[PDB]
């Protein structure tokens, strides 16, 4: 069981590539925290998750 | 010749504008360049910006962040998304005034500084910890007009003429939360503070570009003011 | 553009000035220009340079000093032919330890002045009702102060001044003089939808008069844009 | 004894003009009231002032 961006999810054996690709996210507009560790879009790790990973997928958005 | 520098950062425009309640991006860079704006706020986000905010230097913030290590988190994601060295430190525990947390700005901003992040802490109006912000490194303070986006204006002018009071002694203080016209920015100026933060004032009005606009030439009014040595009531 | 009239006159500034307190004609000459002001206010008084340190700008002359409705029209003749406008600022102060106007003299004055062909801009309280009648007479303004004159204490007169703004369609274009210290405070007042103000001893009594004189200047105009930009409700 | 700015002066006898060169003012800078008649420093009246005249002679000065 995989946390994604809060929710619980079944993606453990998948790649953060695959994900971000099913999500239908551009890689290089977004950064992508797993487990603590801050990555880049396009410098996601190529290690598949495992469960208990948590992730969390951020881009630049108007607010404050 | 009138410049002030965040850091080694040496910007002109007093008045940093901010990117949220902007009905679409158009009016937004509309907005921008009618106040002639150069550092805007962004926020981090879980999942068409970037291209409307181009020509600005983008100011990232912790916005949503309830703790130290909360922001901390979101700053380094900031970091990697906008390529800068500087952050907005927020830390509202309850959105309900959204009020920041004074012990939790501190830690958080004491995290940041020993990781190479230029802090600059929203606060509310309070010079003793305003002196152990400036104490921790964090290259300013922003102590709130009132609560963020209720469009009270100067409430907290009372403290606030104490941070003016104590100016040589801070980083260059800019105020955030509270503005809703331009005359509360041009007395914050006029009181002999740094620099202003406008969202939601702009933003929220039937015409933002003439508002920013407006909100320019207040902010310039009211430094000269302080500049040109006001009369004595 | 945005333009407002005082009676039969189209005025661009928002800015009126007044030539008390200039420590000479020079500094006024830079600060007028700062201001980029059309209209400046002058006194006729007992004789014991201005005329051409005031070129490029038009002349208001005021009745100041006089005391009755009587000492008033007499200082509006001689004003009158001493610049040759038709405009005057009509000014009705007995005690000058506040420089407080008197109403029914300043309404007898407006009466006589207007029969006689002038355009008064009448010096007055921040009395709404007293505004009316004034309007009603034939006034080509309205100028309720914002606070005791030369103070600077600022819009003191705040609670007041917010009628005239909602009975703005009612009265003749509405000037606030007298009682401004900061261009923080012009812009609050044309944040209201108040037609111009009139600034004296703030611009003068500060240290950089030609600087203070801008500020005001980018204050009139900021207000007043923000009027016209429909501030957000708090 | 005509009234002059408020004062009374030994004036019977003299004309304005004679009095504001006196005076020593510039008259084209100055206007003249004479008892309630208004008149420009250049074209005063070149009649001998009479005891119980009321002479004012004003100019455009700071205010407003």
């Amino acid at each position: 069981m995989v946390w994604l961006n809060g929710e619980p999810r079944p993606l453990e054996g998948k790649t953060l590539k695959e994900v971000l690709e099913e999500m239908g996210v551009e890689l290089k507009g977004v950064a992508v925290l797993l487990n603590e560790e801050a990555f880049l879009g396009l410098e996601v790790p190529d290690r598949p998750l495992r469960d208990g990973d948590v992730v969390e997928v951020v881009a630049l958005m108007q607010g404050g | 010749m009138d410049t002030w520098k965040v850091g080694p950062v040496e910007l002109k425009s007093r008045l940093i504008l901010g990117s949220g309640k902007y009905e679409d991006f158009g009016v937004m860079r509309e907005a921008i360049a009618a106040a002639k704006a150069e550092v805007v706020t962004v926020s981090v986000r879980r999942v068409g910006l970037l291209e409307a905010l181009e020509g600005v230097r983008l100011l990232p913030n912790t916005a949503g962040a309830r703790t130290a290590e909360e922001a901390v988190r979101l700053a380094r994601l900031g970091r990697l998304l906008t390529g800068e060295r500087w952050v907005k430190l927020e830390v509202i525990p309850d959105p309900t005034y959204l009020l920041p947390d004074p012990l939790e700005t501190l830690k958080a901003a004491e995290r940041l500084i020993e990781e190479d992040f230029l802090v600059l802490p929203y606060m509310g109006p309070d010079l003793v910890l305003a002196k152990r912000l400036a104490a921790l490194g964090t290259a300013t303070v922003m102590p709130l007009a009132a609560p963020i986006g209720s469009g009270w204006g100067v409430r907290t002018r009372a403290l606030l003429e104490l941070f003016a009071r104590e100016k040589a002694s801070l980083p260059p203080v800019v105020v955030d939360a509270g503005l809703g016209l331009p005359s509360h920015a041009a007395e914050v100026m006029e009181l002999g503070l740094d620099a202003v933060l406008v969202n939601t004032a702009i933003a929220e009005a039937q015409d933002p570009p003439a508002m920013a606009e407006a909100f320019r030439l207040a902010v310039e009014a009211g430094r000269k003011a302080y500049l040109a040595g006001p009369m004595r009531p």
